[PDB]
């Protein structure tokens, strides 16, 4: 746990620490996408009238 | 290196490779079936290849070439049919009672139903005997005869209960299937009777046991275990593990108990009941919820 | 429909489930 | 029309040869398998 | 045809030694099915009750279909048979079904 | 490098519970064992029960409310209490009312996730004691028919009616009105392959069942060891069903047998239940169009009448 | 100590879910929200 | 001695158990009392 | 002794609920009381 | 030998009475004689 | 001691959340408070 | 020696025994010789 | 060698009675002869 | 620690196909936004 | 055994003795309290008539 | 590592290609595209 | 070597002997040809 | 490394066949293409 | 796992490195032929309208 | 894995390196194939519309 930071050291694994990065980065692009998404479906048809 | 019967080759307990020809040889022991204890001697008594023939022996393939035989000629002669998948060999109809007459259609029905019969019996009668010769118990033939009952309800004892003996089944491939129908749907919802529907509980289970051993037994053959993994594992699910041997006894079991409540219920059906629906009749009317309710909820 | 054959096949029946009955007999009584 | 349509054929004739090829020749290894030579007790010996 | 006979409809045939008071779908006959289930009196009936294959009905259809067919049964005594053929059930072929058509056009 | 102590006695989660076991007696003098055991619990099992339990609570609050709240009618109608699935209109909408089939769209949901973990639960576990995973891909097999009669079906039919009722009695009155809506099931070729193979399930259970309590005598259950070398029972078996058939197997052969016996019952029925309704309506027209129907002019039909 | 942090969550987490979806199931047939359908 | 103590206990408890809610269901059957809305 | 206490509290509690639940739901399906409409 | 003696006695009298209740059989089934009303 | 925390936590939870769903439904069903339509 | 004696006698009556069984059942059933009844 | 006599024999004789069987009932099946009335 | 990573990332994972799939199904089987034909 | 009488000492054991005596005295009370049901219910509406 | 590169190819691959099967199936079904007439 | 001889042989055999069975037969009941009436 | 050769080309192998077989079954049936007699 | 870049050590092996880089080209042409046809049927037939 | 090139030698056998050819081979010549079926049966039948 070279690379993992002081706080999170107990709970963290050096090899765990990158594939967390990259879960965080997926989850946050497909949020965006996502709330995008939603914007244009709300523009084309409101759902809840 | 040493091959195990599994088929794994482990290089090297008092074990050792040895032919299979030397037990084959060994285990003979001819003189001690059911017919040699009755007439003092076995007529046939020695091995035709790999098969034994004895005294039931001789009788069970006599049934099976004449059986087959009729079977054979009612379905090319006399329908000109020429495939086996249209075949319809019927009974006498139901207004000739219980009598048969060679003039008259449905004979070789009864020629191929009465050598089949006695090739059953003669195979069950088999298998007595060589069970008898190897010093084993007698819970194949139980099985067996549980099966061969099944058989005689159907074509013995209902037609001979109903009285008319047009009441059996037509020995068609895809034909009986027909005879099933309709029996089937003249007493509407078959489903609705009990021991029928026991049945099938019992089939059912019966089939989920068989995958379960299966599973438990091959996934344990070609591992390093010390023989008490498999225990915990199906005590850690379900919480609880039969055993070796109760394993085997509830599989015999089951399979038995099924064929028996089937035959139960097939035989019940013919002639002391008409209508499984009219059945439960008798259910909402006990007296102990039959004024509780009103409207669509009465009775 | 006459009712003493159909009582005699029925006791046949019951008959054949005997054997299966007598093996459960012979399994408890052994194995005590 | 002396012959069945094509969906006949296959959905009924191809399985059912199927089967009985392959109920014959896992039969034919299996009985292989078994009588082959391998580890026994000794019957003499054994008891 | 004359094969069923020549007989006809009187008083007794529908009421049966009642004044009044008649009783149509009677508790005991309404055994297996909703005791406020009735015969469906407003389809054309030689295509009324047709589910086999139809691929625009599903098991409610069915469903209502073997409510009438049960009543059908237990106001005869002879099973499902009597004017069937379990094998395929939309075969004209036991001649007591296009009886039934006309007693249902009748009804 | 497993130890069975830790696997079968550890505490909290991830562990076991009922640890003291229990003993029945009767069980061990019918079926030679009688140890009720722990059981254990690790996160793939706890949400298969709240699952089902909530499904079971949806089930059994419905069959209250029809039968407007009577205990004692409860007990009269429980046999024939069913939910039934939406009706044939509005077909796979979920918009309906929670007494015409809104109950059942949500029991169905939190079944299926029950059945999921339940089978996450037995592949853990088997990896975890260190045996293989067969008991996995069997139950793999059973789900396969259950999603098609569950799911798969009633997608690409178009309606949710397709289904059954979660009943006692539902479920023969599904099976009755499947057989009649597409003809007769009796001239299905998956129907017919299918109850070949169950059948010969039972067939071989009750041989080798029958065969290995016959030769108990020299200790012929124990699978584990005669898989390393054989033994007098598995000797007298083997000759007993070489002389009455003519050709037999060893205590290894048997199991794979019965295994992809029970495999094939799940997929011919999974397949046959799949194609019954979207490619062939009529069972009994294309069975009369293959040749495989038997001709039938002049029936005597007095046999089937009262 | 009675119970494990594990425990806890993994009830409270599956518990908040079941409930939702329920909530969620029962407000959509109840059809009394125009919501998702007229 | 024959019988133990517990058995003859769980055996008298639960027939009284059942007699006594079988005997007032099947009052509450008959209709013959007037008795919670006739 | 013959019993446990566990055992007692166990199937005191059980019956209790049981009949309670059974009571009320009794009492509600008769419809003698004018009680929830 | 071949056979022995006592095993061909068996075979012969079983045969025969078999071909004997098979043959009284299928007359009487025939219905051509008049005997025992037929 | 006949019972221990851990049980009695246990039954305890189930119990108020099975009456409370139980409670809720029936209510519902009633149809005597004009709640959800 | 390729074969036995014995078996050769054995299979060679029982075939012999089978074919006049099914001789005589077909010749009666056919009905072309007015025997039996006709 | 690869077969034994017996074998061939066996063989042989089975399909020979299985194919004069067949051939005598296809025969009278057919119904060209005027045969067996 | 209280959970593998792995757990977490297999829940979650799985979690999210399913409320995709469920979401998806009922939001166009509803007919309420003319998707392949209204 | 002390508090068992001498006749019951094969039967009881010292602990029985004191859950019999419960169990008779809670018989005892539920016959005198379905005597009197009984007697009211009587006098309310008679059952054979 | 807690994932093997194997396991992760097989779920991906298996679940592409279920995905690309049920739509081309669903697309099919709809009728909507004047495909295979 | 990945495979052997005689696995690839027999598949090849199978699947040949197969498709030709299947091709006349399918060929035969389509009824385009003029062959065998 | 990951996968053998023998998985990979059994895999490749039963695909692509299944995939040839139910491609042409879909295409004939639909009755688009006027192939062997409509 | 000399090949394997320094970040990625330890969760890449040498073999599974060229396997991942094969996959990761297969899904780029993938991805491109996916968003190419998505336009084509896009411009044939309008799916939302 | 003599014959095999020295960036697949991990992966390949000197064995399996020869039926990959083979392989490879097969697959180029049934993609040519089944480009020139697909533009007659093009040619003969539109699909699309
Ligand atoms: C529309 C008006 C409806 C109605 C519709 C709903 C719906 C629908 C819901 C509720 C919910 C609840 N309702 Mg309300 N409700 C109504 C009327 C009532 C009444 C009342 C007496 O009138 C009461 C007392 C309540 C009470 C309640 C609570 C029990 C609960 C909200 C608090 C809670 O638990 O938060 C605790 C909740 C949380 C802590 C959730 C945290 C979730 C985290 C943030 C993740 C969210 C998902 C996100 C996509 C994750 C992204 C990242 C990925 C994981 C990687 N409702 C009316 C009839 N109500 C909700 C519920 O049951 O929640 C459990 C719910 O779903
Ligand atoms: C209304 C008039 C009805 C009728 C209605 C009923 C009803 C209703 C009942 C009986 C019961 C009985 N009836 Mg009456 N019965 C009728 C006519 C008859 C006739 C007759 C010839 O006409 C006879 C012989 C009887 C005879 C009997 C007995 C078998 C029995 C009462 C004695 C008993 O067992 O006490 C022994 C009883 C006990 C020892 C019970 C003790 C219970 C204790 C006191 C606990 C009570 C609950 C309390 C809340 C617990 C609280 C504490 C918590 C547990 C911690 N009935 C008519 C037709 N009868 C009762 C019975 O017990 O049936 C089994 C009963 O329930
Ligand atoms: C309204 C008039 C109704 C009727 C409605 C009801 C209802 C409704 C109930 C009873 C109950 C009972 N009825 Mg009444 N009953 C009627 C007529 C009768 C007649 C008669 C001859 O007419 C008789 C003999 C009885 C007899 C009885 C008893 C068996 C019982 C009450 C005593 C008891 O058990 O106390 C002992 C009871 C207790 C010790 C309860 C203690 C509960 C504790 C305090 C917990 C309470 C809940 C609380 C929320 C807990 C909160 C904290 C959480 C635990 C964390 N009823 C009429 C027809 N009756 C009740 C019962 O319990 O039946 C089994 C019951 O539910
Ligand atoms: C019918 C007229 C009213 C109405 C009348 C009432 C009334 C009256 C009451 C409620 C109450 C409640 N109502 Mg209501 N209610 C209505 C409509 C709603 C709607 C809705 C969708 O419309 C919702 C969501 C709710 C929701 C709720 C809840 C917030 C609450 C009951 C909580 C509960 O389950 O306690 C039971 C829960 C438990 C026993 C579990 C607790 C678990 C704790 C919180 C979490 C940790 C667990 C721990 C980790 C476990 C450890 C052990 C494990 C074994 C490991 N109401 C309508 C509008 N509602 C009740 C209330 O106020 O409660 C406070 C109440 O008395
Ligand atoms: C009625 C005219 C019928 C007909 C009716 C029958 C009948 C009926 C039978 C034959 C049988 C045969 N038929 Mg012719 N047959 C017909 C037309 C033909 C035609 C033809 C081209 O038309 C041919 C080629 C044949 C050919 C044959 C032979 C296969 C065979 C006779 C020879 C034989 O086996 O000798 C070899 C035979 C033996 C060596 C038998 C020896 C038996 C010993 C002597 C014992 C006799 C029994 C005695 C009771 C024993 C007592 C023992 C006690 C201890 C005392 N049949 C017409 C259609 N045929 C017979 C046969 O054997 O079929 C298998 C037979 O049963
Ligand atoms: C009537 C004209 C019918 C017809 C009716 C039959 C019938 C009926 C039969 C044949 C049989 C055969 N047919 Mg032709 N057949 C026809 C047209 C044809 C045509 C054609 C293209 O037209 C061909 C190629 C054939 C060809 C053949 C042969 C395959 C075969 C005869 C030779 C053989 O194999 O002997 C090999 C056989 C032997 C060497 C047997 C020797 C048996 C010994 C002599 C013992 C006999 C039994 C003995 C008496 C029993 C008692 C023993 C005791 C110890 C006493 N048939 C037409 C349509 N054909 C026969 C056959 O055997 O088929 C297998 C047969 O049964
Ligand atoms: C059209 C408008 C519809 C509707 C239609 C849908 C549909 C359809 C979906 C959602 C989804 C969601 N909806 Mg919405 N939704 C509506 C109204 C609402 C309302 C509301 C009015 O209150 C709310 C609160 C929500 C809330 C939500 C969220 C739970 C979620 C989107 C955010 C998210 O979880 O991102 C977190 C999501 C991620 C981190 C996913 C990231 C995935 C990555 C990008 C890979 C995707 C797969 C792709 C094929 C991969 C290709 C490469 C290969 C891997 C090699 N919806 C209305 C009724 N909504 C989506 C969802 O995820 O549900 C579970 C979804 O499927
Ligand atoms: C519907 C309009 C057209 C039509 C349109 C097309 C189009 C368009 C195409 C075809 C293609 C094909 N068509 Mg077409 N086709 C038509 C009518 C027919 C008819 C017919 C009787 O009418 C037939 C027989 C065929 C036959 C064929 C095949 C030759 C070919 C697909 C082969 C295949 O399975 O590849 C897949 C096979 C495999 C993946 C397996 C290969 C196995 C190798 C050969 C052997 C390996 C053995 C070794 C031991 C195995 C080792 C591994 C083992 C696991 C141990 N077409 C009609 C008229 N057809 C395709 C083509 O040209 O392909 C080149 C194509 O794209
Ligand atoms: C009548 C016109 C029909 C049609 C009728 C048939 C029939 C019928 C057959 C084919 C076959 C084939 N068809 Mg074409 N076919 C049609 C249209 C097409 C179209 C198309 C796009 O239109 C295509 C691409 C094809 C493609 C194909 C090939 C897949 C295949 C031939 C090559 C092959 O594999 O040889 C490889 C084959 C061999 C190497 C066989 C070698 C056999 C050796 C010589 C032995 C022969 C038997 C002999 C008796 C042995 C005797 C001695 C003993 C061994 C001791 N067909 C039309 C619709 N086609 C044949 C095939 O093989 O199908 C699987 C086949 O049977
Ligand atoms: C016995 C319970 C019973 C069953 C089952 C049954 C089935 C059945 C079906 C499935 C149909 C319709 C099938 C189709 O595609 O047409 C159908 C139709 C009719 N039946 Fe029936 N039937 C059962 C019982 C009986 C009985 C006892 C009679 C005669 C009184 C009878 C008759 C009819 C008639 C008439 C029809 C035609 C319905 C119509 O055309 O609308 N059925 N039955
Ligand atoms: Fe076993």
């Amino acid at each position: 746990n070279d690379l993992v930071p002081d706080q999170w050291k107990p709970l963290f694994n050096n090899a765990q620490w990158l594939v967390h990065d990259i879960v965080v980065k997926t989850i946050y692009g497909g949020l965006i996408i996502a709330v995008i998404a939603h914007v244009l479906c709300w523009a084309w048809t409101p759902w809840i009238r | 290196a040493l091959p195990l019967p599994s088929g794994e080759t482990l290089p090297a307990a008092s074990a050792e490779v040895i032919p299979f020809s030397i037990i084959e040889e060994f285990y003979k022991r001819p003189g001690k079936t059911l017919a040699a204890r009755f007439f003092g001697v076995d007529p046939f008594d020695f091995w035709i290849g790999r098969f034994y023939v004895g005294l039931f022996g001789a009788i069970s393939i006599i049934g099976i070439i004449l059986g087959v035989a009729f079977y054979l000629y009612e379905g090319v002669v006399n329908e000109g049919t020429l495939n086996i998948l249209a075949m319809r060999i019927e009974p006498p109809p139901v207004s000739q009672g219980l009598n048969v007459d060679p003039a008259q259609p449905g004979f070789f029905w009864f020629l191929t139903m009465v050598a089949a019969t006695i090739a059953f019996v003669g195979w069950l009668l088999r298998q007595i005997d060589i069970s008898l010769k190897l010093d084993m118990g007698m819970e194949v033939p139980i099985a067996f005869g549980a099966v061969v009952s099944s058989w005689i309800t159907l074509q013995w004892l209902r037609p001979i209960a109903m009285g008319a003996w047009g009441h059996g089944f037509p020995l068609g491939i895809t034909h009986h299937l027909d005879w099933v129908s309709n029996i089937g749907y003249q007493y509407y919802n078959f489903f609705y009777n009990p021991f029928h529907a026991i049945g099938i509980t019992l089939l059912f289970a019966s089939t989920l046991f068989l995958h379960m051993h299966g599973s438990a037994v091959l996934s344990e053959a070609k591992r390093n275990i010390s023989d008490q993994n498999i225990h915990v594992f199906w005590r850690n699910i379900l919480g609880y593990s039969i055993g070796e041997i109760g394993i085997h006894r509830v599989a015999f079991w089951t399979g038995a108990a099924s064929v028996l409540f089937s035959n139960l219920c097939i035989f019940l059906s013919g002639t002391f009941v008409k209508d499984w629906n009219a059945f439960w009749g008798f259910w909402d009317k006990m007296p102990i919820w039959n004024g509780v309710g009103q409207g669509a909820l009465v009775a | 429909m006459n009712w003493i054959v159909a009582t005699f096949m029925l006791m046949f029946v019951l008959v054949a489930f005997l054997p299966l009955v007598v093996s459960l007999a012979y399994t408890w009584v052994t194995n005590p | 029309s002396p012959w069945p349509v094509w969906s006949g054929y296959a959905l009924c004739f191809v399985p059912l040869a199927a089967v009985i090829l392959g109920f014959i020749i896992a039969a034919r290894f299996t009985d292989k398998q078994a009588t082959s030579a391998y580890l026994r007790l000794d019957p003499a010996k054994a008891n | 045809p004359a094969s069923v006979g020549g007989y006809q409809i009187t008083c007794a045939t529908c009421h049966n030694g009642k004044a009044a008071g008649l009783e149509p779908y009677p508790i005991e006959i309404m055994n297996t099915l909703p005791n406020d289930w009735r015969l469906p009196l407003e389809l054309d009936y030689p295509g009324g009750l047709v589910v086999t294959g139809r691929k625009d009905v599903s098991n409610h259809e069915v469903e209502q279909n073997q409510f009438a067919m049960y009543h059908m049964n237990v106001s005869m005594g002879q099973g499902c048979t009597f004017c069937h053929n379990a094998r395929y059930f939309p075969s004209y072929e036991i001649a007591q079904k296009n009886h039934s058509i006309i007693m249902l056009q009748m009804t | 490098p497993i130890d069975l102590h830790d696997e079968e006695y550890r505490d909290g989660l991830e562990g076991t519970i009922a640890k003291p076991p229990g003993h029945v007696g009767w069980m061990q003098r019918l079926l030679g064992e009688g140890q009720v055991g722990p059981i254990y619990v690790g996160l793939w099992g706890v949400i298969s029960f709240i699952t089902f339990f909530a499904s079971a609570f949806i089930i059994l609050v419905d069959y209250g409310r029809q039968v407007g709240w009577n205990p004692i009618i409860y007990l009269r109608e429980f046999w024939n209490l069913a939910v039934y699935p939406p009706p044939t209109e509005y077909g796979l909408s979920w918009n309906v009312p929670w007494d015409k089939g809104g109950a059942w769209l949500a029991a169905t949901f939190f079944l299926h996730i029950s059945v999921l973990t339940w089978w996450a639960r037995l592949y853990t576990r088997a990896k975890a004691t260190g045996v293989g995973t067969q008991l996995a891909w069997g139950f793999a097999s059973a789900l396969s028919l259950y999603f098609v009669i569950y799911l798969f079906h009633p997608l690409a039919l178009g309606n949710w009616s397709a289904a059954p009722g979660h009943g006692f009695r539902a479920i023969l009155d599904w099976t009755n009105y499947v057989s009649i809506h597409w003809g007769n099931f009796y001239y299905n070729p998956f129907h017919m392959l299918s109850i070949f193979f169950l059948l010969g399930s039972t067939l071989l259970l009750a041989m080798h069942g029958a065969t290995i309590v016959a030769t108990s005598k020299w200790k012929s259950e124990m699978e584990f060891t005669e898989m390393m070398a054989e033994g007098p029972g598995t000797q007298r078996a083997q000759l007993f069903w070489r002389w009455v058939m003519g050709w037999n197997a060893n205590s290894y052969n048997i199991h794979i047998w019965a295994w992809w016996f029970a495999a094939f019952t799940a997929i011919t029925g999974a397949i046959g239940l799949f194609l019954s309704g979207t490619l062939v309506p009529d069972w009994y027209a294309w069975g009369e169009t293959a040749k495989i129907v038997a001709p039938w002019p002049n029936p005597d039909w007095a046999q089937y009448v009262f | 100590r009675p119970f494990e942090f594990r425990t806890s969550v993994v009830v409270s987490t599956l518990l908040g879910l079941v409930m939702a979806l329920l909530i969620h199931f029962v407000v959509l047939s109840s059809g009394a929200f125009n919501w998702l359908r007229a």
